[PDB]
RNA sequence: AGCCAGGAUGUUGGCUUAGAAGCAGCCAUCAUUUAAAGAAAGCGUAAUAGCUCACUGGUCGAGUCGGCCUGCGCGGAAGA
């Protein structure tokens, strides 16, 4: 389960995930999966998308995952009233506007690749799309 | 049959048609593969 | 590999969008000691262009006014998640 | 000649006469004996060797025996006391397994051709050699 | 199937065939087995090679295409399928009886050996050939 | 698109000798005869056999499978 290891800050603010994505082109691999929708991925999901990814394509070809968290959501506990605090951070979420890339492949088919993207796009909460390399 | 919400193609066999409105997937090798709604 | 397009007269965000909101998009044309040419051009063609790999380093002909200039995409600005162009960077 | 009635393909080693565990119940499935492939059986398989599979045609009839005429050893079992490896195959493509030349399996083509088909010796000699290429051995030509 | 220019390359090289050719057999695998294939097709072999085209495409308008520009009598022979087997080595060669021989020896049926073109004749078995 | 057609002899191929036999897994993924055939996409077998499809033929013979970009819809859709 992705995690900073060690930060300056324990608890940040809740912030608002607004305007367009930044890392939109595909850098390294051949193929991408995009995100089209606006949300925000947990380390659980990203690691369940990966284990989608990762045991379709079997032991061949290679991943990136060009999305971290570093950003830690606190959660409150049951039964208690509002006030005496910011609660406890309970998991790490990173902040996923449209046009990012989340995750990279190569060396495996085109036919191949997009079922494997399939498996992690139905893991996680946003709508994302197949994106190709295209050179300049 | 089945009632999901995402009814698809299991087998090469399966045809989908739409009676009365709803969206069904008719299979003849398979009675299995036969399957209701979305 | 040739493609005719207008001169453009209105320049920024309202013209732009409204252009974009109509099958074409904007470009631009500068090299050498001339001045720059903001180019109009239509979307649906260039977009099936650049699927060809000589797009982006062979040399274009874009029609303007009559006259035929030859140049080089340069840069390019997709639109972030929808297959489609914004942009092109049209060096001389 | 006769369309399909019940003749099928099928025995290990000719060596191994009356084989059990190996074929069984298949050539006596029909109404022909277990003894049947014994005694008529390696009639025809001394002349040439043992320890060698060789198949036959098993076109049963409602008479008791069946009519046969034997064909020919197929084309890896030979290479093996030909080739050298007794393994064949494995990982070809990722880890060449051996190798054979052109001249030897050109020379070991045509002693088959009783029951090869073909128009030229050379024709079926890149057959013959090819079943080489698949079996982790790239034709050395 | 591909282009208009590899379909023309086949017919336009079967064109050719006629062209150095002359006498031609048909024949209709209507239940043929592949173990037949290797003995009509074979025989060509045993008169020396892969050349003996017996490209198999006789459709109204195919191979008939062909026809206008070589032997116009070959038109009448498309209703039905045919097999044009072009032949080079030897005027007349023996391989026009082999079709009708092969018939009998387990190949249901073939065409009934309607046969093609040397004095523009139809259905004739014969055995007058210079041998 | 339909429609009587074809769609191989060795391949029981070596493999861990209990079998993998076009099709559990290995990889190779032959080349001939040639209209064509992958040493095979699926079904069926202890494994074979066998039946389909790739392809290729001949018939009727004209427009047609598929993917994005989107305009509106359809299901998903149960409470007193
Ligand atoms: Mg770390
Ligand atoms: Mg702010
Ligand atoms: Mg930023
Ligand atoms: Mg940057
Ligand atoms: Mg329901
Ligand atoms: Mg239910
Ligand atoms: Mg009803
Ligand atoms: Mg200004
Ligand atoms: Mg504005
Ligand atoms: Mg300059
Ligand atoms: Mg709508
Ligand atoms: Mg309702
Ligand atoms: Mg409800
Ligand atoms: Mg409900
Ligand atoms: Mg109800």
């Amino acid at each position: 389960m992705l995690q900073p290891k060690r930060t300056k800050f324990r608890k940040m603010h809740k912030g608002r995930n607004r305007g367009l994505a930044q890392g939109t082109d595909v850098s390294f691999g051949s193929f991408g999966l995009k995100a089209v929708g606006r949300g925000r991925l947990t380390a659980r999901q990203i690691e369940a998308a990966r284990r989608a990814m990762t045991r379709a394509v079997k032991r061949q070809g290679k991943i990136w995952i060009r999305v971290f968290p570093d950003k830690p959501i606190t959660e409150k506990p049951l039964a208690v009233r509002m006030g005496k605090g910011k609660g406890n951070v309970e998991y790490w979420v990173a902040l996923i506007q449209p046009g990012k890339v989340l995750y990279e492949m190569d060396g495996v088919p085109e036919e191949l690749a997009r079922e494997a993207f399939k498996l992690a796009a139905a893991k996680l909460p946003i709508k994302t799309t197949f994106v190709t390399k295209t050179v300049m | 049959m089945k009632v999901r919400a995402s009814v698809k193609k299991l087998c090469r066999n399966c045809k989908i048609v739409k009676r009365d409105g709803v969206i069904r997937v008719i299979c003849s090798a398979e009675p299995k593969h036969k399957q209701r709604q979305g | 590999f040739t493609i005719n397009a207008e001169v453009r007269k209105e320049q920024g965000k309202g013209a732009s969008r409204r252009l974009r909101a109509a099958n074409k998009f904007p470009a631009i044309i500068y090299g050498g000691k001339e001045a720059p040419l903001a180019i109009e051009l239509d979307h649906d063609k260039v977009m099936n262009m650049q699927a060809k790999a000589e797009f982006y380093s062979e040399v274009l002909t874009i029609v303007v006014d009559g006259k035929e200039i030859k140049v080089k995409a340069q840069d390019v600005q997709r639109h972030p998640y929808k297959p489609k162009l914004q942009h092109i960077d049209f060096v001389r | 000649a006769k369309k399909v009635q019940a003749y099928v393909k099928l025995q290990v080693a000719a060596g191994m006469a009356n084989p059990s565990p190996p074929v069984g119940p298949a050539l006596g499935q029909q109404g022909v004996n277990i003894m049947e492939f014994c005694k008529a059986f390696n009639a025809k398989t001394d002349s040439i060797e043992k320890g060698l599979p060789i198949p036959v045609v098993i076109t049963v009839y409602a008479d008791r025996s069946f009519t046969f005429v034997t064909k020919t050893p197929p084309a890896a079992v030979l290479l093996k006391k030909a080739a050298g490896i007794k393994s064949g195959s494995g990982k070809p493509n990722k880890d060449k397994v051996g190798k054979i030349s052109r001249a030897q399996l050109q020379e070991i083509a045509q002693t088959k051709a009783a029951d090869m088909t073909g128009a030229d010796i050379e024709a079926m000699t890149r057959s013959i050699e090819g079943t080489a290429r698949s079996m982790g051995l790239v034709v050395e030509d | 199937m591909a282009l208009n220019l590899q379909d023309k390359q086949a017919i336009v090289a079967e064109v050719s065939e006629v062209a150095k050719g002359a006498l031609s057999a048909v024949v209709a695998d209507s239940r043929g087995v592949t173990v037949d294939k290797m003995t009509e097709l074979r025989k060509a072999g045993r008169e020396a090679g892969v050349y003996m085209r017996v490209v198999r495409n006789t459709l109204l308008r195919r191979a008939v295409e062909g026809t206008p520009f070589e032997c116009l009598k070959d038109a009448f022979v498309g209703p039905t399928l045919i097999a044009y087997s072009m032949e080079h080595p030897g005027a007349a060669a023996r391989l026009f009886k082999e079709f009708a021989k092969a018939n009998a020896k387990f190949e249901v049926k073939a065409a009934a050996f309607e046969g093609e073109l040397i004095p523009a004749s139809q259905i004739d078995r014969l055995a007058t050939l210079p041998t």
